[PDB]
C-alpha cells in the first residue's frame, strides 16, 4: 500500500509532497555546506586547512541550491501541486515520466554525495571550466561523479518541462483560451519551454568534457585544438537561461499571492504581465555573454551583449512597476506572506539594480568573479528565490497539509530571514566594492570586519531554519484545520477543501459557451 | 483563512520542549563535529 | 485584555530587548574579539625598516 | 450646515500628488548623493593633479627605500 | 591593497579608471533614484487606507512606463558603449610584458629585448618580514614605469586565472592557449596589488600580484643591475 | 465535509456584505426578532438592534481594523532570537575558533599602518587622505 | 465546449453532472481575463456572483 | 464510469521507479568502468535499462491499443510532447554543430590555420556519403509511401515498405561501421577528428534507436495493432526517422561540404 | 461612465421593484470596487430597498461601510448625516454612533 | 475513494502521535543538516 502510493506515485498532489521533502532535505544540506564556507570566512586564516575542500563544499553549495532546491519546490513541487488544480486538470498528461523524473533526481544527490566521498573532491564551483576539472588537475571520480549527476539532474528537468508543457497546452478544458490562463500557469509554461530549450546545451557541454576526460579527446585542450571558451559559452547559454527558469516561479506566485491578500479580483495588467513573460522567455537566450565580458570577447559582442541586457532589464521593470500597481488600492491583510512578498519586491529590485551595474561591460572588466557578483545572487536567490518560496510555502500550506501555521511565529521568522540575509549581503556589497576575488577561504584586515558580519548574519539565517521547523511541527502538532478559504470565488486551488482529495476534477468544469 | 480552535494545543511545557527539541538536536551535529575539528584534523 | 498580545507583548518586548542588548554588548566588546575597525584617529604607528 | 466635500477620486488625488512626491524626493536623495560623494571626487582628484608631483613623491617613497627597484 | 571599513572602491590608478568610477557613480545615483522611488511608493501604499477592487483600466500608462525605462537605459547605456569603446584606442606601447599564469603561482617575462622571466610565488606567514601584508606580499614583485601605456599579454599553462588589478582597475582571465591585451597606465608611482580571480586549485587565494610603478629610468637601472 | 462547496461567512473590508449570515441556527428568541424585523420598523429598540446585529454579523469594522500587538510581539521575539544567536556566536567562538593570525595585533598593526602610510595606499579619498604628511598624525 | 449559451431567468444554462456537486467557471465577459470558480448543487439554478448568469444541474448517469 | 473527463487514468506502476534506479545504476557502471576498469555493473545498468524500458512501453502498449484509454485529446497532447522531444534534440544537436562551428570556423594557431589541420587525410565525402544520403533519403521517402499506404489501406504493400526502410538502415548502419573501420585516424586523433568522430557516432546511436522502433513497430503491424488513423506509433517514427534525415543532413553539408 | 447617468442607473437598480438580498449585496461589493464615496442618493436608494427588504443589520452595515470610506478625514460622514438625516429618523433606522458599534 | 483522504493522512510520514513525529523530524532534518558535517569530517579524516 505504502509503496504502491508512494514509493510507485502518479499522482501530482503526492509527487509534489514529495517534493517537497526532498527540497527540505537538499535545502538544509546546501545551508549547512554555507555554514561550513561561513564559518570558515568568519575567522581570518584558515579554518579548514587546505581550501580545495572548501572549493569542494561552495561547489556542493551551489548545485544543491541551485539544482536540488528551489527548482524542486518551485517548479516541481508547487507546480505539480497547483498546475491541475489550478487548470481545472484532474491530473497532468504524463505522470510516469513525472515520476521517473522524480525518483530519478535522488540518485542525482547521491551521486553528488558520492562525489564528496572521492578523496579528490569536486574543487572547481559552479563551473566545471576546463581544464581545472581535465585530466591534470582533478584526475579523480569525483569531477565525474558531478557531471553525471548534472545529466541526472538534467533528463529529469527535461522530461518534467516536457510534462509541464503537455499538461499545459493539453489539460486545458477546451473553450478557456491560453491568454486568461492564472499566472503561475504562464510562469510554469516560459520557465519550462526555457527548461526545454536550454537543458540539451547543458547535456551538450557536459557530455564534451566528460569524452574529453573518459575518451581521451582534446575538445578543451588547446594543445590539441581544444578550446575553454566553447566550454564558457556552452554554460552560460545554458546559465542565463537556467537563470530565468530559476526565477520566474517566483513571479507568479508573488502575483498569486498578492492578488490574494491585497484584495484584487484580477492582477493589474495581466496582458502586460504575459506579454512581459514570454518577452523575458524569448530574448532571454541572446544575452548569455553578459557573465562573460573578460574572456578576451570582442569590443562589438561586448557591446550587443549589455545593450541586450538593458533591453532585458526593461520589461522586468515593467513586471516589478505593475506588481507594485497591482497591489496598488486594496485592502491589504497582514499575511507572513505579504511581508514575505514585500521584502521580495524591495530586494529583488536592489538586486536587480546591482546586476545592471555588473551588466556595464567595464565595471564587469574590473569587478569580474567578486563578491559584488555574489550579493547580486544572494539578493536574487538567497532572498529572492528564498522569499518567494517562503511565501508559497505559508501561503498554500494549508491546502499542502489541511492545517495552519502560527501567523507570529511566521511574522518572526520573516523577520529572522530579512535581518540575516541584508546584513549579511549588504557587507557583500561592501566587499565586492572594496574587491576581493571570490572562491578564497582567507582575507586580509580590510575584509575581515565585513566577513565578521556577515557569518554572523549567516548564523541568524542558521536560527531562522531552525525556527521554520520549529514552526512546521507546531503546525502539525497543533493541527488546527480550516473553516473558510477567502478569495475561493476567483482562486482555483481553494475550492477543493483544504486539503483537497485523492481524485479531483473527476468531472471537468462547464466553461461558458461564450 | 480562518481555522478552528486547535485539535491539540501544545502546553507551555510541550512548546518549550520541542522549539529546544529541534533546536538542539537539529544543532547538535554542529556540535559534536566542529567542537572535535582539530582532533578530526590529527591524521592520527 | 483576553488575547495573548495585551500584556505578554510588552513583557516579551521588555525581556528580548534586555536580552538581545545584553547578549549583543558582550559579543562585540566583552569576549576579546578583533573586529578590525579601522585606524584613522585611534593609532599611532611607528617606524619599521 | 456643511457644503460638499470631496466625493470622488479621493484615493486619486492623493495618488498623485504622492507619486510627484516620490518623484521630488527621489531626485532629492539622487542630488544628496551627487552633493556628498560625487563632485568631492572630481574636485580632489583635480586638485591632486594641480598639487601633484610624480618625481618628488616617488622621492619620499624612496627615502624610505621600500621599493625592489630602489636600494 | 585594501583598508578597513572600505564601503566605496579603490581610488585609480588609471584615468580609465576615473571616468570608470564617474560612471559609476552616476550608476549609483540612478541605483538610489530608483529605490527611493520605489521605498516610497511601497510606503505610501501601506500607508493608505482607501480600497479600489474595481476592474483596473490598463492601456493608459504603458506608454510611459516604457518610454522612461527606454530613456534611462539608453542614458545609462551610452557612457558604457564610450567607456568600452575607448577601452580600445590605438596604442602606443612604450613596454611590452607578458604573463603566464603557473599551477600556483605567476610567471612574468620582459622579452622586448635581453630575454627575462621569472616566477612570482606567495610570501609564507611565518616568512613574512614585519610590517608586510599577509595574501598580498609576494617576493618578486613586477615594476612598470609611470605616465605609460604598456602592454598587458595574459596567459595561462595549464589551469585558467584571472589576472586582477583592481587598483589599476583590470582583471583578464588567463586562458590555456589564448593570450589577451590589456593596457596599462598609471599615473603614481608606488605599490599596486592584485589576485587571481579564477578558481584554479588547492592554492587558489595564495596567487597575489603586485606592481611597483618606477620611472623608466629606474627602470633601466633595474634591468642592468639585475644581472 | 461539504462546507467547501457551501457558501460561507468572512469578515473584511473587501467583502462587506458576505452571501451568509454568521448565525444560522436560529432560537425562538430569534423568530420572535426576526418577525419584529418584519414589523414595524420605528418601534424597535436599541438593545435587539445590537443582537440582531451581532446575530447576523459577526465582528464590525470597529472589531476588525483595530490597531492590535502582533507587530511588537514578533519584533520582540524576533530579536530576542537574535539575541539567542548572539550566544550562539559566544559559543562558536570559544569553541572552535583558535587564534588569530600574529598578523593581527597592536605591534603589527602599528607597523602596517606605518608602511601603508608610506606607501600612501589610495591617498585620495580611500586611507592616506585623512593623514598629515608634515605633522604626522590623522586629519 | 458547451452549447445553449442562454443564461436568462427563464432558461439557464444546464450543466450535466453524475454526481450531486458540481463546479462551473464563468467567462463572464468577453474577452476577459478573469474567470469566476464556484461550486453548485443539485436543485435551485446557481448563479455568477459578479454577473449574474444562471447555471441550473441535470443528472446524466454516464 | 467515475471517470467523467475523457483524459488518461493511470493505475500506479512501479516502472518510473525502476527506471530511475537502472539509470542509476547505468551512470554507476560508467564511474566504475572509467575509473575502476570494471564492467560487471556497467552490463547490468544496460540489463536493467532496456528491460525496464521494454516493459515500460510494453505497459502503455497494453493500456493503449487493447484497453483503449488513447482519447484523441490523448495523442494530441502525445504528438505535443514527440514534439517537445523532436525539438530538444535540435538543440541538443544544434549545440554539437555550433561546438564544430566554433572550433571550425577560426582554426587554433596549433592546427595550422587551416581546416582541416594538416596531416590528416579525411575521407572523401564523394562516393560512399552520398551513398549514405541517397539510403537515408530513400529510406525517409519510403515511409512517407508508408504513411501514405496507412492511408490507403494495403497491408502488403505496407509491409514492403516496412521491410524496405529497415534493409536500408540497417544497411546504413552496417556501412557506417565498415569506415569506421576504413578512416584514417581515430576519436582520439585531434579536434577535428574528434569532432566528427563523435557527433557521427552519436548520430549513428540515434539511427539505431530509429531502426529498433521500426523494428518494433514492424512487428506492432504484423499483430495488426496499427489501425487507419490512430497510428501514433508510425507517426512518431516517421517524425523520429525524418529528423535523423535532416540532422543527418546538416552534418553532411557541415563536416563534409565545409572544409575537405 | 460619466456621473449623471452613473449614479442616475445606481439609483435605478438599487431602487428596482425586483430587489433581492443577492443584488444588493452586488451593488455594494461592486460600489465598493470602485474608488468612490458613493453618494447620498446613492445611499438613499440603498436604504429604499434595505426599507423594502427588511434588513436592518444590512442598513448598519451600509452605514458602516460608508463609515470606512469615509477615509483618514472625518467631514464626510458628518455631511452624509446632514444630507440623510430626514430618511433616518423617517425609516427610523439609526447610525452606528448612536447605537454603539464605533468602539472595540 | 478506494484509498483513505483527508488531512494529514495524504503524507509519506504518519501524524497521529505528535512526540514520535517530531522525533521523525528531528532525526530526519537533524541528518540532512549533519550530511556535510560527515563529509567534511570524512574528507579530514581521509587528507
Ligand atoms: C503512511 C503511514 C505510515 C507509514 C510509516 C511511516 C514511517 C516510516 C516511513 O515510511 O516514513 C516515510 C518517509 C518518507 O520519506 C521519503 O519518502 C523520502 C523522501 C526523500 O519519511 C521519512 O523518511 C522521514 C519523514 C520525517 C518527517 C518529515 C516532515 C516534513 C515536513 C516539511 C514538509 C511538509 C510538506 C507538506 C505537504
Ligand atoms: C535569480 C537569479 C538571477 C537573476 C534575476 C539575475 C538577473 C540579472 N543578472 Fe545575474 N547572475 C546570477 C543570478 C541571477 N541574475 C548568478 C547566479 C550569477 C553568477 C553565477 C556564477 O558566478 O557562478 C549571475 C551573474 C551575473 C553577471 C556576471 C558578473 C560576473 O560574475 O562577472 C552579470 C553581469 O552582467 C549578471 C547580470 C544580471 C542582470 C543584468 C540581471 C537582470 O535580469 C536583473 C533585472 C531585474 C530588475 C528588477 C531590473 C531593474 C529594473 C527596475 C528596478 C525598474 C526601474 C529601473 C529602471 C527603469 C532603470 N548576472
Ligand atoms: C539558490 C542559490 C543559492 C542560495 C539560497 C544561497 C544562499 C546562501 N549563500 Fe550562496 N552561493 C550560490 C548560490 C546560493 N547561495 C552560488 C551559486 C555561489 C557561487 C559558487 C561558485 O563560486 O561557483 C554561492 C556562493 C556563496 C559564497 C561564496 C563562497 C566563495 O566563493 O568563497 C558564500 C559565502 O558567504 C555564500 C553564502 C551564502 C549564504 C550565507 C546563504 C544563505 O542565504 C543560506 C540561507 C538560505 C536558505 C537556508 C534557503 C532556505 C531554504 C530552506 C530553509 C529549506 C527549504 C525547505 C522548504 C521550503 C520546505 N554563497
Ligand atoms: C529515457 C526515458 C524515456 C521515458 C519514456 O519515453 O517514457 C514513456 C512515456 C510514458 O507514457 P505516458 O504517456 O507518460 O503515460 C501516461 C499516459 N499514457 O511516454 C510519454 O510520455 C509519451 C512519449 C514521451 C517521450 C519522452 C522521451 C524522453
Ligand atoms: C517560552 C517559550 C514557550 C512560550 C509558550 C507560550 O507562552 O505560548 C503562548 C503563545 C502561543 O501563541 P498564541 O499567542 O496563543 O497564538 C498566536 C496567534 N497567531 O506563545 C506565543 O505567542 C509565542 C511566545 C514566544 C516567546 C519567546
Ligand atoms: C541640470 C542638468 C543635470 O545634470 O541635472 C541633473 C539632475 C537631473 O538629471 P536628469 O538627467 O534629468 O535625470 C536624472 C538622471 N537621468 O538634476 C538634479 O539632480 C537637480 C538638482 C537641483 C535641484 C535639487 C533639489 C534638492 C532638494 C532637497
Ligand atoms: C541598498 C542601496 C542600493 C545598493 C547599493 C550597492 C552598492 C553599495 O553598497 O555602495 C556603497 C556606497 C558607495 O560607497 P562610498 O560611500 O562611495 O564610499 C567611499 C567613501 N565613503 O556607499 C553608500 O552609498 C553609503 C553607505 C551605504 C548607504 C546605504
Ligand atoms: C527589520 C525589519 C523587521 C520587519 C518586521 C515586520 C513585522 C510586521 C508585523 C505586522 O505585520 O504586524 C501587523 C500590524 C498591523 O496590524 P493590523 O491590525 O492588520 O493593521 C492595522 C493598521 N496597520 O503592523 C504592521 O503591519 C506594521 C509593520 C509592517 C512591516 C512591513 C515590512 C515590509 C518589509
Ligand atoms: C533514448 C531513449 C528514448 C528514445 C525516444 C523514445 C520515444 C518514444 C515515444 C513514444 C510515444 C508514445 O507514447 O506513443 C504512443 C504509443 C501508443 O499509442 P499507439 O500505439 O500509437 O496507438 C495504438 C495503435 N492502434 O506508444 C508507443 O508507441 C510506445 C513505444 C514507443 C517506443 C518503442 C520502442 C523504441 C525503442 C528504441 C530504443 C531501443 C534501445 C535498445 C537498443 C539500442 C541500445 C543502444
Ligand atoms: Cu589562479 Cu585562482
Ligand atoms: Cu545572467
Ligand atoms: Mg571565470
Ligand atoms: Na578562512
Ligand atoms: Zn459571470
Amino acid at each position: 500500500m505504502f509503496i504502491n502510493r508512494w514509493l510507485f506515485s502518479t499522482n501530482h498532489k503526492d509527487i509534489g509532497t514529495l517534493y517537497l521533502l526532498f527540497g527540505a532535505w537538499a535545502g538544509m544540506v546546501g545551508t549547512a555546506l554555507s555554514i561550513l564556507i561561513r564559518a570558515e570566512l568568519g575567522q581570518p586564516g584558515a579554518l579548514l586547512g587546505d581550501d580545495q575542500i572548501y572549493n569542494v563544499i561552495v561547489t556542493a553549495h551551489a548545485f544543491v541550491m541551485i539544482f536540488f532546491m528551489v527548482m524542486p519546490m518551485m517548479i516541481g513541487g508547487f507546480g505539480n501541486w497547483l498546475v491541475p488544480l489550478m487548470i481545472g486538470a484532474p491530473d497532468m498528461a504524463f505522470p510516469r515520466m513525472n515520476n521517473m523524473s522524480f525518483w530519478l533526481l535522488p540518485p542525482s544527490f547521491l551521486l553528488l554525495l558520492a562525489s564528496s566521498m572521492v578523496e579528490a573532491g569536486a574543487g572547481t564551483g559552479w563551473t566545471v571550466y576546463p581544464p581545472l576539472a581535465g585530466n591534470l588537475a582533478h584526475a579523480g571520480a569525483s569531477v565525474d561523479l558531478t557531471i553525471f549527476s548534472l545529466h541526472l539532474a538534467g533528463v529529469s528537468s527535461i522530461l518534467g518541462a516536457i510534462n509541464f508543457i503537455t499538461t499545459i497546452i493539453n489539460m486545458k478544458p477546451p473553450a478557456m483560451t491560453q491568454y486568461q490562463t492564472p499566472l503561475f500557469v504562464w510562469s510554469v509554461l516560459i520557465t519550462a519551454v526555457l527548461l526545454l530549450l536550454s537543458l540539451p546545451v547543458l547535456a551538450a557541454g557536459i557530455t564534451m568534457l566528460l569524452t574529453d576526460r573518459n575518451l581521451n579527446t582534446t575538445f578543451f585542450d588547446p594543445a590539441g585544438g581544444g578550446d575553454p571558451i566553447l566550454y564558457q559559452h556552452l554554460f552560460w547559454f545554458f546559465g542565463h537561461p537556467e537563470v530565468y527558469i530559476l526565477i520566474l516561479p517566483g513571479f507568479g506566485i508573488i502575483s498569486h499571492v498578492v492578488t490574494y491578500y491585497s484584495g484584487k479580483k484580477e492582477p493589474f495588467g495581466y496582458m502586460g504581465m504575459v506579454w512581459a513573460m514570454m518577452s523575458i522567455g524569448f530574448l532571454g537566450f541572446i544575452v548569455w555573454a553578459h557573465h562573460m565580458f573578460t574572456v578576451g570577447l570582442d569590443v562589438d559582442t561586448r557591446a550587443y551583449f549589455t545593450s541586450a541586457t538593458m533591453i532585458i532589464a526593461i520589461p522586468t521593470g515593467v513586471k516589478v512597476f505593475s506588481w507594485l500597481a497591482t497591489l496598488h488600492g486594496g485592502n491589504i491583510k497582514w499575511s507572513p506572506a505579504m511581508l514575505w512578498a514585500l521584502g521580495f519586491i524591495f530586494l529583488f529590485t536592489v538586486g536587480g539594480l546591482t546586476g545592471i551595474v555588473l551588466s556595464n561591460s567595464s565595471l564587469d572588466i574590473v569587478l569580474h568573479d567578486t563578491y559584488y557578483v555574489v550579493a547580486h545572487f544572494h539578493y536574487v536567490l538567497s532572498m529572492g528565490a528564498v522569499f518567494a518560496i517562503m511565501a508559497g510555502f505559508v501561503h498554500w500550506f494549508p491546502l499542502f497539509s489541511g492545517f495552519t501555521l502560527d501567523d507570529t511565529w511566521a511574522k518572526a521568522h520573516f523577520a529572522i530571514m530579512f535581518v540575516g540575509v541584508n546584513m549579511t549581503f549588504f557587507p557583500q556589497h561592501f566587499l565586492g566594492l572594496s574587491g576581493m576575488p571570490r572562491r578564497y577561504s582567507d582575507y586580509p584586515d580590510a575584509y575581515t570586519t565585513w566577513n565578521t558580519v556577515s557569518s554572523m548574519g549567516s548564523f541568524i539565517s542558521l536560527t531562522a531554519v531552525l525556527i521554520m521547523i520549529f514552526m512546521i511541527w507546531e503546525a502539525f502538532a497543533s493541527k488546527r484545520e480550516v473553516m473558510s478559504v477567502s478569495y475561493a470565488s476567483t482562486n482555483l486551488e481553494w475550492l477543493h477543501g483544504c486539503p483537497p482529495p485523492y481524485h479531483t476534477f473527476e468531472e471537468p468544469t462547464y466553461v461558458k459557451v461564450k | 483563512v480562518h481555522s478552528k480552535p486547535a485539535r491539540e494545543q501544545l502546553g507551555v511545557l510541550d512548546i518549550t520542549i520541542g522549539l529546544t527539541s529541534c533546536f538542539v538536536c537539529c544543532l547538535l551535529p554542529a556540535g559534536w563535529v566542529l567542537s572535535h575539528l582539530e582532533s578530526y584534523k590529527k591524521r592520527e | 485584555a483576553p488575547s495573548f498580545h495585551d500584556k505578554y507583548g510588552n513583557a516579551i518586548l521588555a525581556g528580548g530587548a534586555i536580552f538581545c542588548v545584553s547578549t549583543w554588548t558582550y559579543t562585540a566588546t566583552q569576549i576579546g574579539i578583533e573586529w578590525n575597525m579601522s585606524p584613522v584617529g585611534r593609532v599611532t604607528p611607528k617606524e619599521w625598516r | 450646515l456643511l457644503p460638499k466635500p470631496q466625493m470622488r477620486g479621493l484615493l486619486a488625488k492623493r495618488l498623485r500628488v504622492h507619486i510627484a512626491g516620490a518623484f521630488i524626493v527621489a531626485l532629492g536623495v539622487a542630488a544628496a548623493y551627487k552633493f556628498g560623494v560625487a563632485e568631492p571626487r572630481k574636485k580632489a582628484y583635480a586638485e591632486f593633479y594641480r598639487n601633484y608631483d610624480s618625481m618628488k613623491d616617488f622621492e619620499e617613497m624612496r627615502k624610505a627605500g621600500i621599493f625592489q627597484s630602489a636600494k | 591593497m585594501a583598508y578597513p571599513f572600505q564601503l566605496g572602491l579603490q581610488d585609480a590608478t588609471s584615468p580609465i579608471m576615473e571616468e570608470l568610477m564617474n560612471f559609476h557613480d552616476h550608476t549609483l545615483m540612478i541605483v538610489f533614484l530608483i529605490s527611493s522611488l520605489v521605498l516610497y511608493i511601497i510606503s505610501l501604499m501601506l500607508t493608505t487606507k482607501l480600497t479600489h477592487t474595481s476592474t483596473m483600466d490598463a492601456q493608459e500608462v504603458e506608454t510611459i512606463w516604457t518610454i522612461l525605462p527606454a530613456v534611462i537605459l539608453i542614458m545609462i547605456a551610452l557612457p558604457s558603449l564610450r567607456i568600452l569603446y575607448m577601452m580600445d584606442e590605438i596604442n602606443n606601447p612604450v613596454l611590452t610584458v607578458k604573463t603566464m599564469g603557473h599551477q600556483w603561482y605567476w610567471s612574468y617575462e620582459y622579452t622586448d629585448y635581453e630575454d627575462l622571466c621569472f616566477d612570482s610565488y606567495m610570501i609564507p606567514t611565518n616568512d613574512l618580514k614585519p610590517g608586510e601584508l599577509r595574501l598580498l606580499e609576494v617576493d618578486n614583485r613586477v615594476v612598470l614605469p609611470m605616465e605609460l601605456p604598456i602592454r598587458m599579454l595574459i596567459s595561462s599553462e595549464d589551469v585558467l586565472h584571472s589576472w586582477a588589478v583592481p587598483s589599476l582597475g583590470l582583471k583578464t582571465d588567463a586562458i590555456p592557449g589564448r593570450l589577451n591585451q590589456a593596457t596599462v597606465t598609471s599615473n603614481r608611482p608606488g605599490l599596486f596589488y592584485g589576485q587571481c580571480s579564477e578558481i584554479c586549485g588547492s592554492n587558489h587565494s595564495f596567487m597575489p600580484i603586485v606592481l611597483e610603478m618606477v620611472p623608466l629610468k629606474y627602470f633601466e637601472n633595474w634591468s642592468a643591475s639585475m644581472i | 465535509s461539504e462546507d467547501y462547496a457551501f457558501p460561507t461567512y468572512a469578515d473584511r473590508r473587501d467583502y462587506p456584505l458576505p452571501d451568509v449570515a454568521h448565525v444560522t441556527m436560529l432560537s425562538a428568541s430569534q423568530k420572535a426578532l426576526k418577525e419584529k424585523e418584519k414589523a414595524d420598523w420605528s418601534s424597535l429598540s436599541r438593545d435587539e438592534k445590537v443582537q440582531l446585529y451581532r446575530i447576523q454579523f459577526n465582528e464590525s469594522f470597529a472589531e476588525m481594523n483595530r490597531g492590535t500587538n502582533e507587530w511588537k510581539t514578533v519584533v520582540g521575539m524576533a530579536m530576542f532570537f537574535i539575541g539567542f544567536t548572539a550566544l550562539v556566536l559566544i559559543w562558536e567562538k570559544s569553541y572552535v575558533y583558535g587564534p588569530i593570525p600574529h598578523t593581527f595585533d597592536r605591534d603589527w598593526v602599528a607597523m602596517q599602518t606605518k608602511r601603508m602610510l608610506d606607501m600612501k595606499a589610495n591617498p585620495i579619498q580611500g586611507f592616506s587622505a585623512k593623514w598629515d604628511y608634515d605633522k604626522n598624525e590623522w586629519k | 465546449p458547451p452549447k445553449a449559451a442562454s443564461g436568462t431567468k427563464e432558461d439557464p444554462n444546464l450543466v450535466p453532472s453524475i454526481s450531486n456537486k458540481r463546479i462551473v467557471g464563468c467567462i463572464c465577459e468577453e474577452d476577459n481575463c478573469t474567470v469566476i470558480w464556484f461550486w453548485l448543487h443539485k436543485g435551485e439554478s446557481q448563479r455568477c456572483p459578479n454577473c449574474g448568469t444562471h447555471y441550473k444541474l441535470v443528472p446524466h448517469q454516464m | 464510469t467515475h471517470q467523467t473527463h475523457a483524459y488518461h487514468m493511470v493505475n500506479p506502476s512501479p516502472w518510473p521507479l525502476t527506471g530511475a534506479f537502472s539509470a542509476l545504476l547505468l551512470t554507476s557502471g560508467l564511474v566504475m568502468w572509467f575509473h575502476y576498469n570494471s564492467i560487471t555493473l556497467l552490463t547490468l545498468g544496460l540489463l536493467t535499462n532496456i528491460l525496464t524500458m521494454y516493459q515500460w512501453w510494453r505497459d502503455v502498449i497494453r493500456e493503449g491499443t487493447y484497453q483503449g484509454h488513447h482519447t484523441p485529446i490523448v495523442q494530441k497532447g502525445l504528438r505535443y510532447g514527440m514534439i517537445l522531444f523532436i525539438v530538444s534534440e535540435v538543440f541538443f544537436f544544434a549545440g554539437f554543430f555550433w561546438a564544430f562551428y566554433h572550433s571550425s570556423l577560426v582554426p587554433t594557431h596549433d592546427l595550422g590555420g587551416c581546416w582541416p589541420p594538416t596531416g590528416i587525410s579525411p575521407l572523401n565525402p564523394l562516393e560512399v556519403p552520398l551513398l549514405n544520403t541517397s539510403v537515408l533519403l530513400a529510406s525517409g521517402v519510403s515511409i512517407t509511401w508508408a504513411h501514405h499506404s496507412l492511408m490507403e489501406g494495403k497491408r502488403n504493400h505496407m509491409n514492403q515498405a516496412l521491410l524496405i526502410t529497415i534493409m536500408l538502415g540497417l544497411y546504413f548502419t552496417i556501412l557506417q561501421a565498415s569506415e569506421y573501420f576504413e578512416t584514417s585516424f581515430s576519436i582520439s586523433d585531434g579536434i577535428y577528428g574528434s569532432t566528427f568522430f563523435m557527433a557521427t557516432g552519436f548520430h549513428g546511436l540515434h539511427v539505431i534507436i530509429g531502426s529498433t522502433f521500426l523494428i518494433v513497430c514492424l512487428l506492432r503491424q504484423l499483430k495488426f495493432h496499427f489501425t487507419s488513423k490512430h497510428h501514433f506509433g508510425f507517426e512518431a517514427a516517421a517524425w523520429y526517422w525524418h529528423f535523423v534525415d535532416v540532422v543527418w543532413l546538416f552534418l553532411y553539408v557541415s563536416i563534409y561540404w565545409w572544409g575537405s | 461612465e460619466t456621473d449623471e447617468e452613473f449614479d442616475a442607473r445606481w439609483v435605478t437598480y438599487f431602487n428596482k421593484p425586483d430587489i433581492d438580498a443577492w443584488e444588493l449585496r452586488k451593488g455594494m461589493n461592486t460600489l465598493v470596487g470602485y474608488d468612490l464615496v458613493p453618494e447620498p442618493k446613492i445611499i438613499d436608494a440603498a436604504l429604499r430597498a434595505c426599507r423594502r427588504l427588511n434588513d436592518f443589520a444590512s442598513a448598519v452595515r451600509i452605514l458602516e461601510v460608508v463609515k470606512d470610506k469615509a477615509g483618514p478625514h472625518k467631514e464626510i460622514y458628518p455631511y452624509v448625516i446632514q444630507e440623510l438625516r430626514p430618511t433616518l429618523n423617517e425609516l427610523g433606522i439609526s447610525t452606528p454612533e448612536e447605537l454603539g458599534l464605533d468602539k472595540v | 475513494s478506494h484509498y483513505e483522504e483527508g488531512p494529514g493522512k495524504n503524507l509519506p510520514f504518519s501524524v497521529e502521535n505528535k512526540w514520535r513525529l517530531l522525533a521523525m523530524m528531528t532525526v530526519y532534518f537533524g541528518s540532512g543538516f549533519a550530511a556535510p558535517f560527515f563529509i567534511v569530517r570524512h574528507q579530514l579524516l581521509k587528507k
